[PDB]
């Protein structure tokens, strides 16, 4: 994350961390949203172009954690995964559309103040909190700047959604209804972004109507991080959460 | 199973079920007031 | 269960979601 803040301890609780086996290497962030079901974006898996195609047994998911580094003791949960799911239609070759992936954990996570799942956005959680100038809350583990820039702990960074048009006009890329952008316009003083390892992570917003928190984006793409003019996509949740109900009820 | 975690879904444990605010949701809920 | 000291400064890894191929 650029131009964030070091995370409160239990502040996003569904935070997950995607760890490859070998080498041991932070991949990218991750959501919890059952006891069982972890969502990230389906690049974070699979991306032909750099010859990547992780199996079941390839990674971990480490739950519950602040550190980046320090295995948390009493606190942090690392969970094997009995499958992963890409979305059929994910097309990395155009645009990164439908960069979206489910996984699921060989055991269930024993919740904690430390975990607990994020709550999918419902038809009216869409309509009320996805307008332009609304912001939500992205974290992760990620680089603090385009690129050893490591943090510390996790971040978390608040950021503007931005308009549909605004969004098509900063890139040459097709994009589609199933993203959304976000961040700050040149000139205004504040910036921030995600960048490299908070892929997957997730985009969170407050709902003012009943106070639980929403995940209505994964961190998806970007050119670069932080550039003027420039905006982080987001797979938009619940434009593909038919998919994820689908998969949870035929596998869970 | 999956609805045995959704009707506690998204409130955590040290911040909405003690009736806390963490250091920065308060810019959220302005952005909606605020914001445009 | 993973054995956790099989685990600590490991790298993050290139994210082609911050250099897609799209735009090369
Ligand atoms: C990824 O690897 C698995 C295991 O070899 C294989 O079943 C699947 O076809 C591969 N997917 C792609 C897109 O190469
Ligand atoms: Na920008």
């Amino acid at each position: 994350i650029v131009e964030g803040s070091d995370a409160e301890i239990g502040m996003s609780p569904w935070q997950v961390m995607l760890f490859r086996k070998s080498p041991q290497e932070l991949l990218c962030g991750a959501s919890l949203i059952s006891d069982r079901w972890v969502l990230t974006a389906a690049h974070c898996l699979l991306y032909p172009p750099w010859d990547k195609n992780f199996t079941e047994n390839d990674l971990l998911v480490r739950i519950g954690k602040h550190s980046r580094t320090r295995y948390e003791r009493n606190i942090e949960k690392i969970s094997m995964l009995e499958k992963i799911y890409i979305h059929p239609r994910y097309n990395w070759r155009e645009n990164l559309d439908r960069d979206i992936a489910l996984m699921k954990l060989k055991k269930p996570v024993a919740f904690s103040d430390y975990i607990h799942p994020v709550c999918l956005p419902d038809r009216e959680t869409a309509a009320s909190l996805l307008q332009a100038g609304y912001k939500g809350r992205v974290t992760g583990w990620g680089n603090l700047k385009e690129t050893k820039g490591q943090p510390s702990v996790l971040q978390v960074v608040n950021l503007p959604i931005v308009e549909r048009p605004v969004c098509k006009d900063s890139t040459r890329i097709r994009i589609t209804d199933n993203m959304f952008c976000a961040g700050y316009k040149p000139d205004e003083g504040k910036r921030g972004d995600a960048c490299e390892g908070d892929s997957g992570g997730p985009f969170v917003m407050k709902s003012p109507f009943n106070n639980r928190w929403y995940q209505m984006g994964i961190v998806s793409w970007g050119e670069g991080c932080d550039r003027d003019g420039k905006y982080g996509f987001y797979t938009h949740v619940f434009r593909l959460k038919k998919w994820i109900q689908k998969v949870i009820d035929q596998f869970g | 199973t999956f609805g045995s975690g959704e009707a506690d879904c998204g409130l955590r444990p040290l911040f909405e079920k003690k009736s806390l605010e963490d250091k920065t949701e308060r810019e959220l809920l302005e952005s909606y007031i605020d914001g445009r | 269960e993973f054995d956790p000291s099989l685990l600590a400064d490991a790298p993050t890894a290139r994210d082609p979601g911050r250099n897609p191929e799209f735009l090369r």
